């Protein structure tokens, strides 16, 4: 979304109430995170707690391993509720953007004020706490959805093009899964059909091998600030933390069937945090439930059985495929009755163009026959 | 000689001259003007980026104790090898 | 207080008029260089300590575990001692932006603070000097402007073989 | 054919000999510009851009411009 | 060229097998391993840690090709002259009777 | 000292604006190998191995607009300076080298230590490593030197031959009306033949030199690329 | 909020200067947008007539610049140095004399390395002025 | 028929290109110069072969106009600029750039004098800038 | 790339295309400037500068 004066007024008016709300949310989220962190350190696997190192096979660069460096706490419901996890995720997003802004302020002193004016004029990078009414929150969510729409197609195209240019699927089922994974959101993708793409891509690029440019696209699509990007293991850490929390909440919901009892607005928020349900689509409860159930089915039985989710790259592509709208087409078909090169009509045809029309026109066969006969006669005379 | 003279830029328009002292001083004045305000604390990365490297280089110049002679950078004639002055 | 903005003009003038640099001023600058190196060393030590403290347990086990390059016996003993010391207690081991901040911000703050106060120390040292450079420093802090050609105005001392110019 | 390094493009035949032999040529339908069409000289009957302006006339125009360029200062010299 | 796989802990030969400039620096000579550069090179090759030999070299070259080369060329100290112009340490001091300005207070 | 001057491409910039306001397909590229680095399928690289395509294309266009059109008399190669070419090659080569070095993967340099464990490390392998590290920088220097020297020599030869042809054509054409006309006609025909040969040689050499210039940079990149196999 | 980062923020109407722009595009497209106009790296087109037109034009304007701006400096230097060492001394000559001097400079250029060397080397016994004539 | 251009080919022969399968083949065996179906495509042989398509008057059974619902997609975004609009913008920009470059070329090669002339009749000899002013203490 | 375009078969056809008309005009200039130089610089009344030995570029570049 572009900056506007109305949004600037909105954010300037709600600046200090927003900061106070952010501070209160910071205290609450620190409590929630402290509970989760203590539980992770106490009951987590040895590899997860010790932060086992996984290096790439080409340049031996460390990155998070989905199997070892991510852990789904199946018994987190005892200590932390689903709503608390959602609160922590939302606060993590807000805190990341606030932290980048605070870093800019500290770095540049008082010269960041005009950039702050640019910042408050847009809802893309302001915290959710700056909205004190429903309409303001709706506009803020619209800005977030617009940024997701702007960023997701590049991520999807990067993944698809690199794989298709450097590799191909092994079998027909993988071919169908790969082709159906990147369909536009106007058609419904069957998660059972699309799941094999996860293993196929695990053969190609696991989350531990994700490239820095692809990571930048993904973080843009997830509303995660990317400047300064720095090493890929910083925003990668952010992505890992966010999706680890999401998977913990998903296990809680699947096991306890909370989504069925979840209300309409809370269900919409739950889908939105999974990048499944844009607010501009005006989805009803039926559509939200369908998308959430498809997401759970994509996670698969192994997620509940062992807490192992499919490949994170393919999962992110699948969920962000809901922001891959059909390419726009505006204008009546009658516009195809016009002409594009009327401005050249005055120039006419030169000698070469006339020759080409004569040789390749409706009389082309006659000209070809005459030319070949003449050449044959000349060749015979020469011999 | 004459063939060698063909290999020169053909669209020279204007040449301007400025002493190193003068524009260095002007740049320092600009830097002081922009780094002076109170709302830019001395501990900010911007201020240190502006000042620390320059201070370090000037200190290195001052500490220099060379046994050889370095001819003045901006002499009128630096083409004579047997005349450093 | 921002001493660098005042001192840049003085340093440039000293470079331009370095002929009148007494051995005392040279010693002052050498001390400044030594203190800069010391500040770099201590800041680097702090950065290394913070990096080691925040390092992951598996990372430490790999780094301070077998094999031994030299295998003298002291090497293994030292590595085991450090590994046990680090892995005994609980350590906050952040990753990503967090480790960057924890390892860097203290280092930057320490280095900048030490350098700034050493710059103040050098300004005081030049204020206390009884040479033409010290007089220029005092005049700079008084009038706020650098007075070039000061050494030849107040007739600062010259070698016995170069006093003819002052002969007026 | 060629004019220095510029070679005249030639259309590749598309018909086979059997199909080609069955084609009936009727030059009455052809444009007047291309009658008795010759691949070795397709522009023999092509109209001139300017009526009465020959190629030799243009060549001579350039020669005269060169002579003017070299001889004008001989008749109307100017001071430094 | 091809992918590099680090050796396992069991695939690394013992330190006693490594050779120095003259011969192995075994017991009673272990502390000489620190000083023998060739022994360290052979040990690094044995442990597949060849980068310890290659990384310092290339970087050094880069450091010379990029930053120190020009510094030496433009600001280096040339060889001193035969007849040397030492400093008499007479310049700089204020003249007699001069009233220096007061220091800040 | 600040000299204000302009490049000799203003008419070509005008033509580019006129002829490329609308899109056109490009199917002929001087250095096509920057687009096809991998020839065996199922091989892929996690490094940004196609980052050089844009710079390669722009460099080819710029150097072609200068070098190829310099065959027209009085056309100036504005950048023809040894140290300026050094700056250009320094930018490209050192930028890619620093891209590989910022990766902080020291194992990438394992191949610098030439040979196998059988060869003596200090007296053979280490000296080969020294020579190879020297050879990287020498490759940079040779690239820029080759580009400079080829242009300089070609244009010197063209200028000298053109001067000779002008001299004989202007001051000895009267022999056509004399009894030694056959000698002048022989010399004139030889001069025409040498003229055509020199122009063709320069046209070929310019494109070949640009190809080699881009090939050196791509070789630097390829020396440090590692390819994974899809499974 | 002050300036848009998107090219879609239009500053003029779609029909602003439509006619002149269409004429300009017609001039550009007629010869260039053709199948046989396949360029080599955007620099060398396939159409012959583009060469036939642009090589002469480039040579013409470059030659005019060289003759009237670059070689004129050498010509004026020769005139000044050989006829007094000052501009006023040259201006004391008539236009015809200056024409003669400039054409002799052209002669020297055309010989260059192959002409006779008596154009600049004074043979012994020659009665013409030497280098110390004006000194 | 008109004199307008067609889908650009880049001077390539589609019967031997690396993406030849993307170009339909007609009855005569000549692959099209475009994604469209072409009945009269030909190949010309200069130093290199190149495919050419000659526009002609041909009637095609026109399926009736569909409803706007089944082909219009109203997913336009503020950042989106259509190809037609981009062509318009670039045409105007390049027109103005061409005029400016023309003026620059005329001035450079026909009006601008070269600096530092021997006679001093044309061009500047250079001068100093950034000289101090109102700083008596500087001297 | 030299792929195609109008190519006159002989001299007389250069007037069948405006671009080749300009080309043949330019060729006329190119080839006709040489005879003019022959006439001008091999003239009977052309006289070498009497002061040609006062100064030469050979002095200056040496
Ligand atoms: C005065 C001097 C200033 C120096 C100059 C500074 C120049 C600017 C540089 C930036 C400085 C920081 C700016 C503020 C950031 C906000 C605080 C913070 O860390 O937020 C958490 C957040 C953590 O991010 P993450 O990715 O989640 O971290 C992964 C970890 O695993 C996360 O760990 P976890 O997953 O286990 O979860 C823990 C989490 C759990 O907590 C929670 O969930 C609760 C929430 C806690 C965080 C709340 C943050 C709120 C941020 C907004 C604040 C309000 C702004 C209001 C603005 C308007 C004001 C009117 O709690 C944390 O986030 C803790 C993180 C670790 C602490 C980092 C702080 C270390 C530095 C401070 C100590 C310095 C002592 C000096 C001693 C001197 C000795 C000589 O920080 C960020 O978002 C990162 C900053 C983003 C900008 C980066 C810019 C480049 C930085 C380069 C620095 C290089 C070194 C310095 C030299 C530079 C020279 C060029
Ligand atoms: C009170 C408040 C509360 C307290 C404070 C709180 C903290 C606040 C601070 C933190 C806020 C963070 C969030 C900020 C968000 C907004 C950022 C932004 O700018 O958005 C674009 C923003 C609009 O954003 P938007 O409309 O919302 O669209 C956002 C979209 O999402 C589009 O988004 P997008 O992603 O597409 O846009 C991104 C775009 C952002 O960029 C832009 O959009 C560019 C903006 C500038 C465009 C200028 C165009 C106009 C130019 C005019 C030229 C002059 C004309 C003639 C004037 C004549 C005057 C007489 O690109 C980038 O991100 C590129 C980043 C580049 C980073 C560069 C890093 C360099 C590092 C150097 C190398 C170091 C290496 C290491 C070396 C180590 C050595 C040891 O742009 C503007 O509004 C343009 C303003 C133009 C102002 C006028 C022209 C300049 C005037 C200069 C005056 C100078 C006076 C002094 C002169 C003295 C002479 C001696
Ligand atoms: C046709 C002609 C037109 C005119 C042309 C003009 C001439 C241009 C010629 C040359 C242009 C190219 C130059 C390239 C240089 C090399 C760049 C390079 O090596 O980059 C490496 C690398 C590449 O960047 P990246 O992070 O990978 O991603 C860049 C993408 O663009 C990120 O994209 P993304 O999509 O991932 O993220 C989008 C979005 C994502 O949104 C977010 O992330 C949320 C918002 C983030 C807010 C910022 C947070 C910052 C946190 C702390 C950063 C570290 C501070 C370090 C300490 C301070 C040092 C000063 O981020 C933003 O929207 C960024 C907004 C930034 C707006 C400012 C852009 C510059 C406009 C000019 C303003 C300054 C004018 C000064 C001169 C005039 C003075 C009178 O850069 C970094 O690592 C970033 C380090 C940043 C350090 C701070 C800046 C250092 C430079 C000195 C600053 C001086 C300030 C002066 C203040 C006023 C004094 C009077
Ligand atoms: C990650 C990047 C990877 C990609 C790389 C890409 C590029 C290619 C690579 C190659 C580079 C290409 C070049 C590009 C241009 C870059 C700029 C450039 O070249 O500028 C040079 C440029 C050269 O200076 P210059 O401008 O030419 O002026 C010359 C003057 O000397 C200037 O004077 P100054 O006043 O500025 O002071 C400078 C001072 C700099 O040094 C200092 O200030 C003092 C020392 C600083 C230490 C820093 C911390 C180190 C760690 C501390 C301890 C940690 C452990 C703690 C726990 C211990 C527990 C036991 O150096 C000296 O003057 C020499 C003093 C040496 C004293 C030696 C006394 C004798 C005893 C010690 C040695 C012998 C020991 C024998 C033991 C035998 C045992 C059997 O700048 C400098 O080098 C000096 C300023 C910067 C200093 C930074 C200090 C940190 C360096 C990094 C250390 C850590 C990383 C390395 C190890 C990594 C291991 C994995
Ligand atoms: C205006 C301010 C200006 C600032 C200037 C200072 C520079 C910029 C400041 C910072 C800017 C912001 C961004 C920085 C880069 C961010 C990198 C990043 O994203 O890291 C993420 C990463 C977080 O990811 P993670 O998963 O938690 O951990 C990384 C993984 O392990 C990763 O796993 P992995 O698999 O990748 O493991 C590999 C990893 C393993 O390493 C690590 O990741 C561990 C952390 C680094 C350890 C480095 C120390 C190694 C030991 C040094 C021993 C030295 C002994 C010397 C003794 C001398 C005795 C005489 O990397 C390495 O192996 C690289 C080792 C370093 C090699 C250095 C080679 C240098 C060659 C020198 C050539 C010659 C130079 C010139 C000549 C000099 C002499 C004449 O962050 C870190 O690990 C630490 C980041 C620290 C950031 C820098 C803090 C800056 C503080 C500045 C203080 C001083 C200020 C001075 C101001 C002056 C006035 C203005
Ligand atoms: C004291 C005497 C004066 C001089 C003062 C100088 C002060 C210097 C300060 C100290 C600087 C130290 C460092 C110097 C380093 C120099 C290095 C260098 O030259 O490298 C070679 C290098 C050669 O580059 P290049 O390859 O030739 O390409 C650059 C070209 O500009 C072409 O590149 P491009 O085509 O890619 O450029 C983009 C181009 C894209 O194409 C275009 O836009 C086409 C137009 C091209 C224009 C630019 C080419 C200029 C051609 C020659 C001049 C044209 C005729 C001027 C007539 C003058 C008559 C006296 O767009 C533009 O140029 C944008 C500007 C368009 C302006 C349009 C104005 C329309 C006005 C309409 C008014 C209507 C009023 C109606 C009223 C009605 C009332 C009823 O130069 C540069 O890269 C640029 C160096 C500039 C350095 C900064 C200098 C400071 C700024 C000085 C401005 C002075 C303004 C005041 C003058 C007033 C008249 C006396
Ligand atoms: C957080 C750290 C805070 C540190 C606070 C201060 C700690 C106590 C003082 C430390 C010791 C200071 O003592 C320091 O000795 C060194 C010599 O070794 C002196 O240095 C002197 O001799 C060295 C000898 O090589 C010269 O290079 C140098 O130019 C000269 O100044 C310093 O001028 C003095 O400051």
């Amino acid at each position: 979304m572009q900056g506007s004066w109305s949004v600037l007024k909105k954010n300037c008016s709600n600046f200090f109430p927003g900061l106070l709300a952010f501070a209160q949310q910071t205290q609450e989220a620190y409590g929630i995170w402290l509970r989760i962190y203590n539980r992770q350190q106490k009951y987590g696997p040895t590899d997860f707690v010790e932060q086992s190192e996984t290096f790439s096979p080409d340049y031996h660069k460390r990155f998070h391993s989905q199997d070892k460096n991510m852990w789904v706490d199946k018994e987190l419901c005892t200590e932390v509720s689903q709503k608390e996890v959602a609160r922590l995720m939302t606060y993590k997003l807000d805190m990341w953007r606030m932290a980048h802004c605070a870093g800019a302020l500290l770095a540049t002193g008082g010269y960041a004020i005009p950039f702050g004016l640019f910042w408050l004029a847009n809802d893309t990078w302001v915290p959710s706490s700056f909205n004190l009414t429903g309409e303001e929150l709706r506009a803020w969510r619209e800005a977030q959805d617009l940024y997701r729409y702007r960023s997701a197609p590049s991520y999807l195209t990067d993944t698809k093009w690199h794989f298709d240019f450097h590799a191909y699927p092994w079998n027909e089922t993988q071919e169908r899964a790969w082709d159906d994974l990147f369909e536009k959101n106007d058609v419904r993708r069957d998660p059972k059909v699309v799941r094999p793409a996860a293993e196929m891509y695990d053969g190609f690029i696991k989350f531990e091998l994700i490239r820095r440019k692809s990571l930048r696209h993904l973080c843009r699509s997830m509303n995660i600030p990317t400047f300064p990007m720095l090493a890929r293991l910083c925003n990668g850490t952010r992505v890992r933390d966010y999706w680890n929390l999401a998977w913990c909440e998903d296990y809680m919901v699947i096991t306890q069937r909370l989504h069925e009892s979840m209300t309409d607005e809370e269900l919409y928020d739950y889908a939105w945090r999974r990048y499944l349900a844009p607010y501009d689509k005006n989805l009803n409860r039926e559509q939200l439930m369908e998308r959430v159930e498809d997401y759970f089915e994509f996670l698969g039985p192994d997620f509940v059985a062992h807490g192992k989710a499919p490949n994170l790259v393919i999962l992110t592509n699948y969920v962000l495929g809901y922001y891959n709208d059909p390419a726009y087409l505006e204008g009546d078909i009658s516009e195809l009755d016009k002409n594009d090169y009327d401005h050249l009509a005055s120039w006419g045809k030169d000698a070469f163009l006339r020759r080409l029309e004569f040789e390749n026109g409706p009389l082309r066969d006659q000209v070809e026959a005459h030319t070949q006969r003449l050449l044959a006669e000349r060749a015979a005379i020469a011999k | 000689s004459n063939p060698a003279d063909h290999f020169r830029p053909n669209l020279k328009a204007l040449t301007l001259y400025a002493e190193r002292q003068h524009y260095v001083d002007r740049w320092l004045h600009v830097k002081e003007r922009w780094l002076a305000p109170w709302y830019l604390p001395w501990w900010s990365p911007l201020f240190q980026l502006g000042t620390w490297y320059s201070q370090r280089s000037r200190n290195l110049f001052l500490v220099e104790n060379h046994l050889s002679y370095r001819p003045y950078k901006f002499r009128r004639n630096d083409e004579d090898r047997n005349n450093p002055y | 207080t921002k001493y660098e903005l005042k001192m840049q003009y003085f340093d440039e003038w000293m470079i331009r008029w370095r002929k009148f640099q007494t051995e005392s001023d040279w010693e002052i600058e050498k001390g400044r260089q030594w203190w800069r190196r010391f500040n770099m060393a201590v800041s680097g030590a702090l950065f290394c300590g913070l990096v080691l403290y925040t390092s992951g347990t598996a990372t430490l086990k790999r780094q301070y575990g077998l094999p031994h390059f030299f295998d003298i016996g002291v090497d293994g003993q030292a590595k085991e001692t450090m590994l046990k010391t680090l892995t005994s207690r609980w350590r906050y081991t952040p990753q990503g932006y967090g480790r960057v901040l924890i390892t860097g911000v203290p280092t930057y703050i320490l280095f900048v603070t030490l350098e700034h106060y050493r710059e103040r120390r050098r300004m005081q040292q030049y204020l206390q000097q009884n040479t033409v450079f010290g007089e220029q420093m005092r005049r700079l802090l008084s009038t706020g402007k650098i007075e070039e050609y000061l050494p030849v105005n107040i007739k600062a001392t010259l070698p016995a073989s170069q006093q003819a110019i002052y002969n007026y | 054919y060629n004019m220095l390094v510029f070679r005249d493009p030639k259309r590749r035949p598309q018909l086979s000999e059997e199909e080609r032999a069955k084609v009936v040529v009727n030059q009455a339908e052809w444009p007047e510009e291309f009658k008795d069409f010759d691949p070795d000289d397709p522009y023999k009957n092509s109209p001139e851009i300017i009526k009465g302006m020959s190629s030799w006339n243009l060549f001579l125009w350039g020669v005269e411009c060169a002579f003017i360029y070299q001889f004008y200062e001989l008749v109307f010299p100017k001071s430094i | 060229g091809e992918l590099f796989v680090r050796p396992k802990l069991e695939e690394i030969p013992p330190a006693d097998q490594c050779r120095g400039f003259f011969g192995p620096l075994n017991d009673s000579l272990k502390f000489l391993r620190l000083l023998d550069i060739k022994w360290m090179m052979n040990r690094a090759v044995a442990m597949r840690r060849e980068y310890l030999i290659a990384t310092p070299t290339l970087f050094t070259f880069i450091w010379m090709f990029t930053w120190k080369g020009a510094v030496i060329y433009f600001w280096g100290d040339r060889a001193p002259p035969r007849r040397m112009d030492w400093n008499t340490e007479e310049t700089g001091r204020l003249p007699l009777g001069f009233k220096p300005t007061p220091a800040p207070l | 000292m600040f000299l204000f001057f302009f490049c000799d491409l203003f008419w070509l910039r005008l033509l580019l604006c006129m002829y490329y306001c609308v899109w056109s397909r490009l199917c002929f590229i001087v250095y096509f190998n920057c687009l096809m680095l991998i020839f065996d399928f199922l091989l892929f690289c996690l490094f940004d191995l196609y980052l050089f395509v844009g710079l390669c294309l722009f460099l080819l266009l710029w150097f072609m607009l200068f070098n190829l059109y310099s065959l027209i008399l009085y056309y100036c190669i504005t950048y023809l300076n040894l140290y300026l070419l050094f700056c250009i090659v320094f930018l490209l080569y050192i930028a890619f080298l620093f891209l590989f070095c910022f990766l902080c993967d020291f194992f990438l340099f394992n191949n610098l230590l030439v040979g196998d464990s059988f060869m003596d490390v200090f007296f053979i392998r280490f000296l080969l490593c020294f020579l190879e590290c020297f050879s990287l920088l020498c490759r940079c220097l040779s690239t820029f030197l080759r580009l400079f020297c080829n242009l300089l020599s070609s244009h010197f030869l063209l200028l000298m031959f053109f001067d000779f042809f002008y001299f004989i054509f202007v001051f000895f054409f009267y022999g056509v009306f004399c009894y030694w006309f056959i000698l002048f006609i022989f010399v004139f025909c030889f001069c025409l033949l040498f003229y055509v040969f020199l122009y063709l040689l320069d046209l070929f050499a310019a494109i070949l030199q640009l190809f080699i210039f881009c090939n050196m940079i791509l070789q630097l990149i390829m020396d440090f690329l590692l390819f994974l196999l899809f499974v | 909020v002050l300036f848009s980062t998107y090219r879609s923020s239009r500053l003029v109407s779609k029909e602003f200067l439509h006619g002149p722009v269409m004429r300009f595009r017609a001039l550009g497209e007629y010869y260039f947008q053709r199948a046989w106009n396949g360029t080599l790296n955007w620099a060398l087109p396939g159409e012959y007539r583009l060469y036939a037109v642009m090589i002469p034009f480039i040579y013409f304007y470059h030659r005019w610049h060289n003759d009237h701006t670059l070689d004129r400096d050498h010509v004026e230097k020769a005139m000044i140095m050989r006829w007094g060492g000052t501009l006023e001394d040259v201006r004391k000559l008539s236009a015809k004399d200056q024409l003669r001097v400039r054409c002799f400079t052209d002669i020297e250029k055309l010989y260059s390395a192959y002409g006779p060397k008596d154009t600049y080397l004074q043979p012994p016994g020659d009665t013409l002025p030497g280098k110390d004539f004006y000194r | 028929v008109g004199n307008g251009p067609t889908f650009s080919t880049g001077g390539e022969c589609m019967n031997t290109c690396d993406i030849q399968n993307a170009f339909p083949m007609n009855d005569r065996g000549v692959r099209s110069s475009s994604p469209f179906q072409e009945p009269n495509t030909a190949i010309y042989d200069s130093y290199l072969a190149w495919t050419y398509f000659q526009p002609m008057d041909v009637h095609i059974e026109k399926l009736p106009a569909p409803e706007a619902k089944y082909y219009q997609r109203h997913t336009k975004k503020p950042w989106d600029v259509s190809s037609t609009e981009l062509t318009e913008i670039q045409s105007r920009k390049k027109y103005f750039q061409t005029l400016g470059y023309l003026v620059a070329f005329i001035y450079l090669y026909f009006l601008m004098p070269k600096e530092k002339s021997f006679s001093g009749l044309s061009g500047p000899d250079g001068h100093w800038i950034m000289l101090p002013k109102g700083r008596p203490e500087l001297f | 790339m030299l792929l195609g375009g109008f190519v006159p078969r002989r001299f007389s056809q250069f007037n069948r295309d405006p671009c080749w008309m300009f080309f043949i005009f330019s060729v006329g200039f190119w080839l006709g400037e040489y005879p003019a130089m022959m006439i001008k610089y091999n003239a009977r009344d052309l006289v070498y500068d009497p002061h040609r030995y006062v100064w030469s570029h050979h002095d200056d570049h040496h």
